[PDB]
């Protein structure tokens, strides 16, 4: 199938510094990388779509980019409910496959 | 639009269980349903998934050949066959629904479920 | 003079290829288009005059659309990147141009699109049965090769020619672009192809008049009547799914495709009657949203839209009534750029010129309809591409009805 890598695998920041994700792709996939944000117990809710787009109920403090293959979530400041788990997924292959999962 | 599954439980390694995935809010012939597994302590995994409206069915490479993905017009469900089960299947199951078509050509996942435990 | 028109005969046979197959073949034919007009260094001011009732309302067509939407800019304090796409459109000025300096031969345009629609089915069919994808698009996104698709079906669909050898070299047109469009997806622009085949049923038989289109499209009715008495019939599963999703829509229950759309649709209309020449500007639909009444009291997807997803609609709300204009005329003067063609072609004899002014004419509604349900300027192959289309098109099928 079709293999990501995500840096950091955990990472730790006070609030309001902003972080960045990055996600990787062993393929080419176009533009099909999705964003997730799941916590502790809880069905994981979507964050970004299409790798540029927010969804419905997102502050406006997310945001990703792509850059060729490199695909990139930041998060311009971090307020005290952003401490979750985070996952990248590929739509462009039939078989879809999410990353290993960065935690804040 | 509420996605509710129940169907888990104590299943001894060799043997069969099916998920119920039980749908309110829309319409699953029209949509597609995507079924997410999550091992105790680690990262999520899909395993299959179904169809607009064709009904094609793909698997995951550690599921194929067991799990029998199905949808009912009918009583508006979507059900996952488990079949031959061993020690590593044991996961939360979540439901998944794909956002509109037309607003994101590949398939994202909007509304989940509440995710049932099989062991 | 000759070598302008073999290497252009060429151009016009790669083309297709180029767009669907070549990964960059967009920046390869306009790099192509563009060494043909440097060859025109001592013709080209010849050409724009005896072909002026065709290449000024292109020209004049295009320069007051490009002027509209500078004005809606300077107005509306937005970055420049909102008119990148609409830059495209320019170029079907020179492609139409250089055609009309440098006559190409239209009998190998139609084996070019023979050989790219094949070649594209073959490349689809690779990217989707060996390297799993779940909408095998080619190069590029799959709503653009899907309206490409569609567009060069139809041009192949209006195949020159009576033999028993040219129908069944016009029908498998139309079956590789189905075939191409059902391998992703994309039902919409299947239903847009084959309703908008009927009409081209006239130029494909030259013996196919009005009264047998009218009888057709009733016998088409009734077939699509007949699917909807049948219970299980999945039309009747597909038209009741849309027909509960009104009633839906009819009260408060908008969270759903059909009534998501029809709530974006509303507010882009109310304030396009609030704001009736000069609306937010052009592209910022997502100011409409954020201003609006319904976003401020409901969390919803509908607001989270960068633009409206129909173009009619979308012009209006956004770039106001003389932008409405400017964008129907931009799908508008080629119809009738391609009518009066057409009408001199049929008076003269001609074959070649009628089918091409049918397959310009037929491509113009294809565009219109998929249109209905997308933003057309949003993507911009789908609109390099539809403008060197219209370009090509209108040079040859000028070329041949004038001389
Ligand atoms: C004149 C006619 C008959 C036009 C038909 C257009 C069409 C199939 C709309 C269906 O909506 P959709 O949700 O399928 O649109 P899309 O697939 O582009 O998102």
């Amino acid at each position: 199938d079709i293999q990501m890598t995500q840096s950091p695998s955990s990472l730790s920041a006070s609030v309001g510094d902003r972080v960045t994700i990055t996600c990787r792709a062993s393929q080419s996939v176009s533009s099909a990388v999705a964003w997730y944000q799941q916590k502790p117990g809880k069905a994981p809710k979507l964050l970004i779509y299409s790798a540029s787009s927010l969804y419905s109920g997102v502050p406006s403090r997310f945001s990703g980019s792509r850059s060729g293959t490199d695909f990139t979530l930041t998060i311009s400041s971090l307020q005290p409910e952003d401490f979750a788990t985070y996952y990248c997924q590929q739509s462009y292959y039939s078989l879809v496959t999410f990353g290993q999962g960065t935690k804040v | 639009v509420q996605l509710v599954e129940s169907g888990g439980g104590l299943v001894q390694p060799g043997g069969s269980l099916r998920l119920s995935c039980a749908a309110s809010g829309f319409n699953v012939y029209s949509s597609s349903i995507h079924w997410v597994r999550q091992a105790p302590g680690k990262g999520l995994e899909w395993v299959a998934y179904i169809s607009s409206y064709y009904g094609s069915t793909y698997y995951a490479d550690s599921v194929k050949g067991r799990f029998t993905i199905s949808a009912d017009t009918s009583k508006n469900t979507a059900y996952l066959q488990m079949n031959s089960l061993r020690a590593e299947d044991t996961a939360v199951y979540y439901c998944a629904r794909i956002m509109f078509k037309w607003v994101s050509p590949n398939m994202a996942f909007d509304y989940w479920g509440q995710g049932t435990l099989v062991t | 003079n000759k070598l302008l028109s073999r290497m252009a005969t060429v151009l016009v046979f790669a083309f297709p290829v180029l767009i669907l197959c070549v990964p960059r073949g967009a920046g390869v034919f306009l790099a192509g288009v563009g060494v043909l007009a440097l060859l025109g260094w001592r013709g080209m001011g010849r050409a724009w005059r005896e072909y002026s009732k065709v290449m000024t309302p292109l020209a004049i067509a295009v320069l007051a659309f490009m002027l509209v939407y500078v004005g809606s800019k300077l107005y509306f304090h937005t970055p420049w990147n909102v008119i990148d796409n609409p830059s495209r459109t320019l170029l079907a000025i020179l492609t139409c141009w250089v055609i009309v300096r440098a006559a190409p031969n239209p009998a190998w345009l139609w084996r070019g699109i023979t050989v790219g629609l094949f070649l594209a089915l073959l490349i689809v069919g690779y990217q989707k049965f060996a390297l799993n994808i779940d909408r095998p698009s080619a190069w590029i996104q799959a709503i653009a090769f899907a309206n490409m698709i569609a567009a060069l079906a139809l041009v192949g669909f209006a195949r020159p020619g009576d033999s028993r050898g040219t129908h069944m070299e016009a029908w498998v047109n139309l079956l590789l672009g189905t075939m191409i469009l059902m391998l992703n997806g994309t039902r919409g622009a299947v239903v847009a192809m084959l309703v908008t085949s009927v009409p081209m049923l006239m130029i494909r038989y030259r013996r196919f008049s009005v009264r047998m289109l009218i009888v057709a499209v009733c016998a088409v009715a009734t077939l699509a009547i007949g699917a909807y008495m049948v219970p299980d019939s999945p039309v009747s599963k597909r038209v009741d799914d849309a027909v509960s999703e009104i009633q839906m829509y009819r009260q408060g229950n908008i969270e759903t495709s059909v009534g998501v759309r029809l709530k974006i649709w509303h507010i882009g209309l109310q304030y396009f009657s609030e704001h009736p020449w000069t609306g937010v500007g052009v592209g910022q639909f997502a100011r409409i949203l954020h201003a609006s009444e319904f976003c401020h009291e409901t969390k919803s997807l509908a607001c989270v839209l960068e633009h409206a997803h129909n173009d009619i609609v979308e012009a209006a709300s956004t770039t106001g009534i003389p932008g409405l204009m400017v964008m129907l005329g931009l799908f508008l003067v080629p119809a009738v750029l391609f009518a009066r063609a057409l009408r001199a072609a049929r008076s003269l004899g001609n074959p070649q010129g009628v089918s091409l002014g049918g397959a310009g004419l037929g491509v113009v509604m294809a565009s219109l309809i998929s249109g209905l349900t997308q933003v057309t300027m949003a993507h911009q192959a789908n609109v390099v591409f539809y403008a060197g289309l219209i370009g090509l098109l209108l040079g040859m099928a000028g070329r041949e009805a004038h001389s």
